[PDB]
C-alpha cells in the first residue's frame, strides 16, 4: 500500500509508546493520547478521502468531538488532582497501593 | 449530588450500553463506549476525596489508552475491508487489537492493575455499578467478533487471569479489592469458554452478576468494608452472616449451590473439542478463590469475633436501607441448581 | 490473470471539436436541443455497457453530430455568435446574466435564420427516452455463478425426545 | 521495455474479472515526466 | 522531489511527534504537537480534503489546544538527557526508515509498504460541481439524524459531568 | 502552489522585522544593567473560574464544528428533517447555557 | 449479546453508513462500488464459513480495488527495467512521454 | 518463540546433544528475559547497574537450567537406547531443578524444583507422545 | 450457536413456531419448585427487616410466589421451545446428509471377538 | 400570567427578545405556505445527468425530446 499511511502508523507508534512510559507530568500523558487521536483522525481522513466514501466524510469530526470531550474530562481531573496535591505529578497517585 | 441530575447520568450509563449493544456500525460501539464511561466518571466522584479522585484518574487514562486502541484496530479493519459492519474482522493486527482493547477494558491480566486501585478507591454503590454493569458491553463486542479472535492470545489471557486473580486475592483484607480479584478470576473463567460456546459464557457472566450483586448489597446494607467490620456483625444481625455464609460458598463453585453451574458447563464444553489439561488447571486455581471466601466465611459466620460496648446502642435501632431485591438474588444464587437447564433460553 | 484488450490507435483517430470552453457554452442550450438524439444514445449505451469500448462508435457520431452543429452556426450566425461568446469569455466564471443583450441578439439571429428555439428551464434536465437498435447487455458487471444458498427449515415443529437430555434431568 | 523479463505477459490484468476498471492515475501518467504529473494530480488542489 | 511533497510532509508530521513524545516539558510538548497538527493539517489539505483541514485548524488548534496550553500556564510553575536520548534514536529509526524505503522501493514490518509517490493512488475522474466532502459533511443533518442525537446528548452530557465534577461538593 | 508562497513571503517578512528589532540595538553598546510584578515571589493562585470558562469555550466550540456545515446543509431535499435537527442543535446549546446558568456556573465572571 | 432492535422495530439507526455501497447523496459513486457489490452478492445468505471460501475471488478483487497493491508492484518493476535500460543506454524514451504530445481535445 | 520449540523437537532424541542443548538453552533464556523485563518493569532497580545485574542473573540461571535439562535428557536417551520414554524427561526435569537450587544456594528449593520440574518435564513428554492438546482448537 | 435460526425474526421471546407445542402444565414440578423459590425470598424478605418470618405480611408472600410462578412458566416455554428447535436441527440434518450418517453393520456377539483379561 | 409577561419584559428584555424569536422561529416554518416551494426547489435542481431510459414501447408519459409537452414543468417556478 501508500507509503503517507506507514508515516502515519509509525506516529500512531510513536505517541502510543510515549503515552504508555510516563516521565513525570500527567499533563505529557495527556498530550500523548490526544497526539494519538490526532493521528487517528489523519488516518481515517487519508482513507475516507481516498477511497470516494461520501457518506463517511462525517466520522472524522464526531471522532474530534469526542475525543475532545475526552480530553476536557481529563483536563478536570488533573485539575483536580493538582488542586488536592499542589502538582500534577504521576507520583503522588499513590494511595490506593494499600 | 441531585437526584434528578444522578437519574438523567445513571440513564446515560445505560444508554451507552444500550448503544453498544444494538448498533450495527464500529463508531457507534465507539461512540457508545466513550459515552458510559464519561457518564460514569462522576458516579466515582460522589464522595469528594482524593481517593476517589486518584482513581478516577486511573481509571480514564486506562480506559482512554484502550478506546484510542479501539479506534486503531476499527481504522484498520476498514483500511483492509472498506465497510463497517459489526462482524468477523478481516485483518489480524486489527483482531489482535481489538482483543487487547477489550482485555484493558474488561481488566483482565495483565492488564488488571487497575481494578483492585479503582475499587478501592470508589464507594461499594459505584463499585457495585463498575463491577456488574461495566462489563455488559465488551464482552458483547467479543460475543460479536468471535470468528476473528485468536485463540492463543485468548487462552492465554483467560489463564493468566485466573492464577493472577486467584494468587492477588489470597493477600487482601479489604472487601473491595477482594471483590476486584474474585472478578478478574471470573471473567478468566468467562473468556476461557468463549471460543468454543459463547452461550457458556453467557450463562456464567449472569450468574457472576448476580452473586456479585447479592455480595455487594449485603456489604452496604450492614455498611463494612473491611474484614473485622464484617466480622462484627454477629452481634447485630445473624441472618446477616447467614446470607453471607451462604453466598460466598456459592461463589466458591461448591455444590449443591447455584455456583457450581458455570463451570461444570465450562468443563463439560471444554472436555467436547478435547481439552483436558486447561479445565483441569483452572478448576485447580479456583481452589484459591475458594480458599479466601473460606477465610471470609470464618472469620464472619463460623465464629464470634469480639465484639465493643456500642454494639448495644446500635442493637436499639432497626434498619432503614433500601436493601432492594437483596432477598430475590439471595435465593436466585444459591438454590438455581436444579433448573440448570434453563440456560437453552440463552442461545 | 487475462490479458485487457484495448483498442488500437487508428480506432481512436477522430477529427475533434477544437473550440474553447466559453464557445461550448455559449450555444450550450442550441447543442442540447439539435443535436439530442446521439448525445442521448450515447449516454444510454454509456450508462448500460458500463465500458467505453463499447461506446466508442457512438462517441464517434457525438463528435460528428456537434461538428455539423457547429458548421451550422458559421454558415448563418457567425458574428452574432462571435460577440456573445466574446463577451461570455471576458467573465471569470463566465456568468449567463452578464451577456443577455448580446444573448438575445444571437437568439433572434438564429431564430430567423435557421429556425431554431432555444429551450426553457428544466427543459433540458428532462429525463427521456431512447428508441435504440443495440441489444441490452444481460450480464454488465461480468458476474460469474452465485454460491447456492443452504436449506431452509420445513416442517412442523415437535417436542424434544426425552426432554433436555442434559444429564440427569428427565425434562 | 518489459522484453528481458522471463515470464513477463504484456498487458495482464490484475484482477480476476474482465470488467472494465477505471484506471488508476499512476496508470495513465505513469511512464510521463513529473510536470504533467503535477498539473494533472495537484493541480487542482493547488490552484488558488 | 515536488511530486513527493505528502510524503515530506508526514515525515515532518512523524518527527514532530517523535518531538513532543519525548516529553521535555508540557508547554513544549504543547508546542510540538502544534507544529504536528499543522503539518497534519497540510497533509490532509494537499490530498483534497480542505474542510476537514479546517477543522483541525479551527478545532483542534484554535479551540482545544489553547485550552491545553491555558491549563499548562496554571500549572507547571516556570523555571535532560533522557529528553535527547529518545529524540535522537526516534530520529535514527525515522531516517533508517525512509532510506530502506526509498532505496528499495518496498518495505515490511507489519504491513507491506511500497515506496512510489503517493500520487499513483488518485483518481482520473471530476465530481462535477461539487466537493464530495462537503457533500458527505452535509448529509449529517438529512441522514445522520441518530449520529447527531448521540453526539448531543454526549456534550450536553460532558458540560453537567464538567460542572459536577469540579464543584468539590 | 501560490498560497504557500505567500504563506513563506509573510513569515519571512516577520522574522526579518523580528530580527532587525531585536539585533540592531544589539550594536549599541549603551550600558550594563544589574536590576536587582507586586507579587515578589508569590506561587501562581489556582482560580477554578478560568478554567471552568476555559471548558466551557471548549464544549461551546465543539457543539460549533457540529453547528458548522448547516450552509451545505440546508440544500439537501429532505428540509423538514434538516430543519428539525438545526433547531435541535441548537436548542441543545441553548439548554447547556441555560444549565451553566442556574447552577452559578457563570458566576464572578458573569 | 446483538439485540437487534433495529429490525424488530423496523428503524435504520446505522446501516446506511455500514457500507460503501449503500445509498450515498447526490448519486455519488465509490471508486469500488462494483467490486462491494460482486462480494455481497456472494457473501448474502451463506454464512461467513462458505463465504470465506467459496467464491474468494470476489473479495481478491475488491481488497485489489481497495489497496492496489499488484498495480504498484507491477508500475515498479515497469519503472524499474525502463530505469535499468535508460542507464545502460539502450532505450529511447518516445515524445509523447516526453511532453511532446499536444494531447487530443 | 514459536520456531524455537520446533527447532528443539526437529532434531530427534538421543541423537545430537549439542544442537538439543542449544536449542534448549535458547529457550530457557528467552524465558528468563521476559521474566527479567516484567521484573524491571514492575520493580525498578535502584540503578542501571542494579538492573542490568538482575538482568544478566534471570537470563543465566534460566539458560542454565534449559542447558542442563536438554543435556542430561539427550544423554540418558543415549545411554539407555529408549528415545521415547519421559523416564529421560525426568531426569533431565530433576537435573534442571538441582540446577535451579545450585543457583539459589539452598537445598531444599532445589530439592522441590527437583520433583516438580521432573514430573512436568514427564508430563511434556507424555503429551508429545499422546499427541495432548493445551490449546485445543474448537471443533464441534 | 443458533444464531442463523435467531436471526431472521429477532428479539422474539416465543416466534410463532412455539405455538404448535404443547404448553407445560400448571402443576409442573419446575414450576412448583420456581413457586417454592418465591416463597424462600418472602420468607427471606421478613427476616432480615426483623419481622415475625412466619406471619407477617401474608400479601407480600403471596406476591412473591405469583411473580415466581409467573416468570418462570414464560421461562419453562421458552426452554422447551429451544430444546426443541435443537432437535428438530438435528434431525433435518441427519437426514439431509445420509452420505456422512451411516447405517452401522450391527454383529451379533458370535461373529465378535474379545480378548479376555483373568482376574486371579 | 398577565403581569408576568409585563414585568418580565421590563426586567430581562433581552431574554424575553430571544425566548419570543426562538418560538418565531419554530413555529413559523410549520405554518408558512411556502415550505413546499422550498421542497420542489432544491428536489428540481439539475446537479447530475438525467439519463435516459431505453424504450420498450409503453412510456406515454416519458418525453422523447426535451421540448416536448409531457415531462416536468417549472412554469411555477419561473412566475413564483
Ligand atoms: C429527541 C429526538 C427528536 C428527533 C427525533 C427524530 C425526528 C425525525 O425527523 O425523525 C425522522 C428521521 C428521518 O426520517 P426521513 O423519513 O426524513 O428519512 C428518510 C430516509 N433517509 C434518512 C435515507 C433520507 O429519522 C428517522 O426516521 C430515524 C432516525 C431517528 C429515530 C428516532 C431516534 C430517537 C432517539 C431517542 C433517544
Ligand atoms: C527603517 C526603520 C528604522 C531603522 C533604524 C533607524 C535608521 C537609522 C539607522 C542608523 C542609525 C545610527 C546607528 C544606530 C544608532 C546609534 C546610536 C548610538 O548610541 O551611537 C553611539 C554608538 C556607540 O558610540 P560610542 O563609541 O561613543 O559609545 C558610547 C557608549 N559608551 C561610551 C558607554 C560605550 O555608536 C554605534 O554603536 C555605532 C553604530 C553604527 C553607526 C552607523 C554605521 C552606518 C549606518 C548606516
Ligand atoms: C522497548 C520499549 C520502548 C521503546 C521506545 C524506547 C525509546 C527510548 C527510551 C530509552 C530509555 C529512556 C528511559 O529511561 O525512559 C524512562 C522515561 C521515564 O523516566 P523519567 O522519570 O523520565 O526518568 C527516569 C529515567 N530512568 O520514559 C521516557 O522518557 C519515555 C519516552 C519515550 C519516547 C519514545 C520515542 C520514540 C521511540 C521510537 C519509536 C517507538
Ligand atoms: C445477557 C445479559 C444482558 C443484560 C441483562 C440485564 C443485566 C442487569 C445488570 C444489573 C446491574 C446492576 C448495577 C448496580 C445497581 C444499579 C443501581 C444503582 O445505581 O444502585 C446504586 C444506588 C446508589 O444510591 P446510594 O443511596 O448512594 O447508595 C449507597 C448506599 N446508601 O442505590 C443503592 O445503593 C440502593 C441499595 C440497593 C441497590 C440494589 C441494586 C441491585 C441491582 C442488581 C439486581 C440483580 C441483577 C439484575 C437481575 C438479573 C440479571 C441477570
Ligand atoms: C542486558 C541489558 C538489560 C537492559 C534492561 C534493564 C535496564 C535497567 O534496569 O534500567 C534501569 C531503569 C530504571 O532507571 P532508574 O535509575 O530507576 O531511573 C531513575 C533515574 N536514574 O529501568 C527501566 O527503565 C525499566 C525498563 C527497562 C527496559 C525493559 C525492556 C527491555 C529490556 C528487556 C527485554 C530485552
Ligand atoms: C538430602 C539432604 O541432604 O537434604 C538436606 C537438605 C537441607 O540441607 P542442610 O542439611 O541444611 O545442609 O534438605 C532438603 O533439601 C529437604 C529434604 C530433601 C528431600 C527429602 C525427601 C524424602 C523425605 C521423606 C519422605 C517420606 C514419605
Ligand atoms: C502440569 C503441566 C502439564 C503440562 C502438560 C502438557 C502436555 C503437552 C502439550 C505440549 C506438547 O508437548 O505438545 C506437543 C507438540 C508437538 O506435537 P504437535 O502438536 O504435532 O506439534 C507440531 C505442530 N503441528 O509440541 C508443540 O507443539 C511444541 C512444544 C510445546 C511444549 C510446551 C511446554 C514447554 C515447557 C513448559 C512451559
Ligand atoms: C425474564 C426475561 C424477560 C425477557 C423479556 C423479553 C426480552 C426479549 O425480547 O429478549 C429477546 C431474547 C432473545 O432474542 P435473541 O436475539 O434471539 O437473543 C440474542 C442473544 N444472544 O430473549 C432472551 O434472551 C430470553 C432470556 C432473557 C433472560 C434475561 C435475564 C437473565
Ligand atoms: C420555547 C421557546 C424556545 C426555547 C428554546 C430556545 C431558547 C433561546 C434562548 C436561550 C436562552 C438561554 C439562557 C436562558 C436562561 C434563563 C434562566 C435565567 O437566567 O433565569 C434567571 C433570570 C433572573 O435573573 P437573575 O436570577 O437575577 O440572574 C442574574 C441576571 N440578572 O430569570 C429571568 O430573567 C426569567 C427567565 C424566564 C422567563 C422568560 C419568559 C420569556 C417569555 C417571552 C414570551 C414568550 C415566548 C414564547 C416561548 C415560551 C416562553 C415561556
Amino acid at each position: 500500500m501508500s507509503l503517507v499511511y506507514m508515516n502515519i502508523m509509525m506516529a500512531f507508534t510513536v505517541s502510543l509508546t510515549g503515552l504508555l512510559m510516563y516521565r513525570s507530568h500527567l499533563m505529557s500523558s495527556l498530550l500523548c493520547l490526544e497526539g494519538m487521536m490526532l493521528s487517528l483522525f489523519i488516518l481515517a481522513t487519508l482513507m475516507i478521502l481516498n477511497s470516494h466514501f461520501t457518506l463517511a466524510s462525517m466520522m472524522p469530526i464526531i471522532l474530534l468531538v469526542f475525543a475532545a470531550c475526552e480530553a476536557a474530562l481529563g483536563l478536570s481531573l488533573l485539575v483536580m488532582v493538582s488542586n488536592t496535591y499542589g502538582t500534577d505529578y504521576v507520583q503522588n497517585l499513590n494511595l490506593l497501593q494499600c | 449530588m441531585n437526584p434528578i441530575i444522578l437519574i438523567i447520568i445513571l440513564m446515560t450509563v445505560m444508554l451507552g450500553t444500550i448503544i453498544v449493544m444494538i448498533s450495527t456500525h464500529w463508531l457507534l460501539i465507539w461512540i457508545g463506549f466513550e459515552m458510559n464511561m464519561l457518564a460514569i466518571i462522576p458516579i466515582m466522584m460522589k464522595k469528594h476525596n482524593p481517593r476517589a479522585t486518584e482513581a478516577s484518574t486511573k481509571y480514564f487514562l486506562t480506559q482512554s489508552t484502550a478506546s484510542m486502541l479501539l479506534m486503531m484496530a476499527i481504522i484498520i479493519n476498514l483500511m483492509f475491508s472498506g465497510q463497517w459492519t459489526v462482524m468477523k474482522l478481516f485483518n489480524p493486527m486489527a483482531s489482535m487489537l481489538m482483543t487487547m482493547a477489550l482485555a484493558m477494558k474488561l481488566g483482565m491480566a495483565p492488564f488488571h492493575f487497575w481494578v483492585p486501585e479503582v475499587t478501592q478507591g470508589i464507594p461499594l454503590s459505584s463499585g457495585l455499578i463498575l463491577l456488574t454493569w461495566q462489563k455488559l458491553a465488551p464482552m458483547s463486542v467479543l460475543y460479536q467478533i468471535l470468528p476473528s479472535i485468536n485463540l492463543d492470545l485468548i487462552l492465554t489471557l483467560s489463564i493468566l487471569s485466573i492464577t493472577i486473580g486467584g494468587w492477588g486475592g489470597l493477600n487482601q483484607t479489604q472487601l473491595r479489592k477482594i471483590m476486584a480479584y474474585s472478578s478478574i478470576a471470573h471473567m478468566g473463567w468467562m473468556t476461557a469458554v468463549l471460543l468454543y460456546n459463547p452461550t457458556m459464557t453467557l450463562l456464567n457472566l449472569i450468574i457472576y452478576i448476580i452473586m456479585t450483586s447479592t455480595m455487594f448489597t449485603l456489604f452496604m446494607a450492614n455498611s463494612t468494608t473491611t474484614t473485622l467490620s464484617l466480622s462484627h456483625t454477629w452481634n447485630k444481625a445473624p441472618i446477616m452472616t447467614i446470607l453471607v455464609l451462604i453466598t460466598l460458598l456459592s461463589m466458591g463453585g461448591l455444590p449443591p449451590l447455584s455456583g457450581f453451574m458455570p463451570k461444570w458447563m465450562i468443563i463439560q464444553e471444554m472436555t467436547k473439542n478435547d481439552s483436558i489439561i486447561l479445565p483441569t488447571l483452572m478448576a485447580i486455581t479456583a481452589l484459591l478463590n475458594l480458599y479466601f471466601y473460606m477465610r471470609l466465611t470464618y472469620s464472619t459466620a463460623l465464629t464470634m469475633f469480639p465484639s465493643t460496648n456500642n454494639m448495644k446502642m446500635k442493637w436499639q435501632f432497626p434498619t432503614t436501607k433500601r436493601m432492594t431485591l437483596l432477598p430475590t438474588m439471595t435465593v436466585l444464587s444459591t438454590m438455581l441448581l436444579p433448573l440448570t437447564p434453563i440456560l437453552s433460553i440463552l442461545e | 490473470p487475462g490479458i485487457v484488450e484495448l483498442p488500437s490507435l487508428e480506432d481512436l483517430k477522430v477529427q475533434e471539436v477544437k473550440v474553447s470552453s466559453s464557445v461550448l457554452k455559449a450555444a450550450a442550450h442550441h447543442y442540447g436541443a439539435q443535436c439530442d438524439k446521439p448525445n442521448k444514445e450515447f449516454m444510454l449505451c454509456r450508462w448500460e455497457e458500463k465500458d467505453p469500448r463499447r461506446c466508442l462508435e457512438e462517441g464517434k457520431l457525438v463528435n460528428q453530430c456537434a461538428l455539423e452543429f457547429f458548421r451550422q452556426i458559421k454558415r448563418h450566425c457567425a458574428e452574432p455568435f462571435t460577440e456573445y461568446w466574446t463577451c461570455i469569455d471576458y467573465s471569470g466564471l463566465q456568468l449567463f446574466r452578464r451577456c443577455r443583450k448580446e444573448q438575445a441578439q444571437f437568439d433572434k439571429c438564429v431564430l430567423d435564420k435557421l429556425g431554431w428555439v432555444r429551450p426553457d428551464l428544466g427543459e433540458l434536465s428532462k429525463v427521456t427516452k431512447v428508441k435504440t437498435d443495440r441489444p441490452l447487455p444481460e450480464n454488465p458487471y461480468h458476474s460469474r455463478a452465485r454460491p447456492e444458498p443452504n436449506p431452509e427449515v420445513e416442517g412442523d415443529l415437535k417436542p424434544a425426545r426425552h426432554g433436555s437430555r442434559l444429564f440427569f434431568w428427565t425434562m | 521495455i518489459m522484453k528481458d523479463v522471463p515470464g513477463w505477459k504484456v498487458g495482464e490484468s490484475v484482477f480476476h474479472t474482465t470488467r472494465w476498471v477505471t484506471p488508476m492515475m499512476g496508470e495513465l501518467y505513469g511512464l510521463r515526466t513529473g510536470e504533467e504529473i503535477l498539473s494533472s494530480t495537484y493541480g487542482f488542489i493547488w490552484y488558488t | 522531489m515536488m511530486t513527493y511533497i505528502v510524503f515530506i510532509l508526514s515525515i515532518i508530521f512523524v518527527m514532530g511527534f517523535v518531538g513532543f513524545s519525548s516529553k521535555p516539558s508540557p508547554i513544549y510538548g504543547g508546542l510540538g504537537l502544534i507544529v504536528s497538527g499543522g503539518v497534519g493539517c497540510g497533509i490532509v489539505l494537499n490530498f483534497g480534503g480542505s474542510f476537514l483541514g479546517l477543522m483541525v485548524f479551527l478545532i483542534y488548534l484554535g479551540g482545544m489546544m489553547v485550552v491545553f496550553g491555558y491549563t499548562t500556564a496554571m500549572a507547571t510553575e516556570q523555571y535532560n538527557k533522557v529528553v535527547l536520548g529518545t529524540f535522537i534514536t526516534g530520529l535514527l529509526m525515522e531516517f533508517l526508515m525512509v532510506y530502506y524505503v526509498l532505496k528499495d522501493k518496498e518495505v515490511e514490518i507489519v504491513f507491506k509498504f511500497n515506496g512510489m509517490g503517493d500520487w499513483v493512488i488518485y483518481d482520473t475522474g471530476d465530481s462535477g460541481f461539487f466537493s464530495e466532502e462537503a457533500m458527505g459533511i452535509a448529509a449529517l443533518y438529512s441522514y445522520g439524524t441518530w449520529l447527531v442525537i448521540v453526539t448531543g446528548w454526549s456534550l450536553l452530557i460532558g458540560v453537567v459531568v464538567i460542572m459536577e465534577i469540579t464543584r468539590g461538593n | 502552489m501560490n498560497l504557500m508562497i505567500t504563506l513563506l513571503t509573510n513569515f519571512t517578512l516577520a522574522t526579518l522585522l523580528v530580527t532587525i528589532a531585536f539585533w540592531l540595538p544589539q550594536l549599541n553598546v549603551y550600558s550594563e544593567k544589574t536590576s536587582p510584578d507586586p507579587m515578589g515571589s508569590a506561587r501562581l493562585p489556582f482560580s477554578m473560574k478560568f478554567f471552568l470558562v476555559a471548558i466551557t469555550f471548549l464544549l461551546f466550540d465543539l457543539e460549533i464544528a457540529l453547528l458548522l456545515p448547516l450552509p451545505w446543509a440546508s440544500q439537501t431535499t429532505n428540509l423538514n428533517t434538516m430543519l428539525t435537527m438545526a433547531l435541535l442543535l441548537i436548542f441543545l446549546l441553548a439548554v447547556s447555557l441555560a444549565y451553566e446558568w442556574t447552577q452559578k456556573g457563570l458566576e464572578w465572571t458573569e | 449479546p446483538f439485540f437487534d432492535v433495529q429490525k424488530k422495530l423496523g428503524v435504520d439507526l446505522d446501516h446506511w453508513m455500514t457500507i460503501q455501497s449503500a445509498e450515498q447523496p447526490h448519486r455519488i459513486p465509490a471508486r469500488c462500488h462494483a467490486f462491494e457489490k460482486e462480494w455481497i452478492e456472494c457473501a448474502h445468505g451463506i454464512g461467513s464459513i462458505r463465504a470465506e471460501k467459496e467464491c474468494k475471488i470476489e473479495f481478491e478483487d475488491f481488497r485489489e480495488c481497495l489497496l492496489r497493491q499488484k498495480t504498484m508492484k507491477r508500475l515498479n518493476a515497469i519503472k524499474r527495467q525502463r530505469d535499468k535500460l535508460i542507464k545502460e543506454g539502450k532505450y529511447t524514451p518516445p515524445p509523447h512521454h516526453s511532453g511532446q504530445e499536444d494531447l487530443r481535445p | 518463540a514459536k520456531t524455537l520449540l520446533h527447532q528443539y523437537w526437529d532434531i530427534p532424541e538421543g541423537t545430537e546433544c549439542h544442537r538439543k542443548t542449544y536449542a534448549a538453552t535458547s529457550i530457557g533464556g528467552a524465558s528468563g528475559l521476559v521474566v527479567s523485563a516484567y521484573s524491571v518493569a514492575l520493580k525498578t532497580p535502584t540503578s542501571f547497574l542494579e538492573g542490568v545485574a538482575r538482568t544478566g542473573r534471570y537470563t543465566f540461571t534460566a539458560a542454565a537450567i534449559g542447558a542442563i535439562f536438554g543435556l542430561t535428557s539427550c544423554i540418558s536417551a543415549q545411554v539407555r537406547e529408549k528415545p521415547d520414554d519421559p523416564l529421560n524427561y525426568l531426569i533431565g526435569g530433576c537435573a534442571g531443578g538441582l540446577t535451579l537450587g545450585a543457583r539459589t544456594r539452598s537445598y531444599g528449593i532445589g530439592a522441590a524444583a527437583c520433583a516438580y520440574m521432573g514430573l512436568t518435564a514427564a508430563l511434556v513428554k507424555m503429551g508429545q507422545l499422546e499427541g495432548w492438546k493445551v490449546f485445543a482448537e474448537p471443533k464441534v | 450457536m443458533m444464531t442463523g435460526r435467531q436471526a431472521r425474526a429477532p428479539l422474539q421471546f416465543l416466534p410463532d413456531e412455539a405455538r404448535s407445542l404443547p404448553p407445560p402444565k400448571l402443576t409442573d414440578p419446575r414450576l412448583a419448585y420456581i413457586g417454592f423459590l418465591g416463597y424462600c425470598s418472602g420468607l427471606i424478605d421478613n427476616a432480615i427487616r426483623r419481622r415475625p418470618v412466619l406471619s407477617a405480611g401474608l400479601h407480600r408472600q403471596f406476591l412473591y410466589i405469583t411473580s415466581f410462578v409467573f416468570v418462570g412458566y414464560y421461562l419453562l416455554k421458552r426452554q422447551d421451545y429451544m430444546y426443541a428447535v435443537r432437535d428438530h436441527d438435528m434431525f433435518s440434518y441427519i437426514k439431509s446428509h445420509p452420505e456422512d450418517f451411516p447405517e452401522k453393520d450391527k454383529k451379533t456377539y458370535r461373529e465378535v471377538f474379545e480378548e479376555f483379561h483373568p482376574v486371579r | 400570567v398577565a403581569a408576568f409577561l409585563k414585568n418580565v419584559w421590563a426586567k430581562e428584555p433581552v431574554l424575553v427578545a430571544s425566548f419570543a424569536i426562538a418560538g418565531l422561529a419554530v413555529i413559523l416554518p410549520t405554518l408558512s405556505p411556502y415550505t413546499k416551494y422550498s421542497l420542489m426547489i432544491n428536489r428540481a435542481t439539475p446537479y447530475n445527468y438525467p439519463v435516459p431510459l431505453r424504450d420498450d414501447g409503453n412510456m406515454p408519459d416519458v418525453p422523447s425530446h426535451p421540448q416536448d409537452p409531457q415531462g416536468p414543468s417549472l412554469e411555477w417556478l419561473k412566475r413564483l
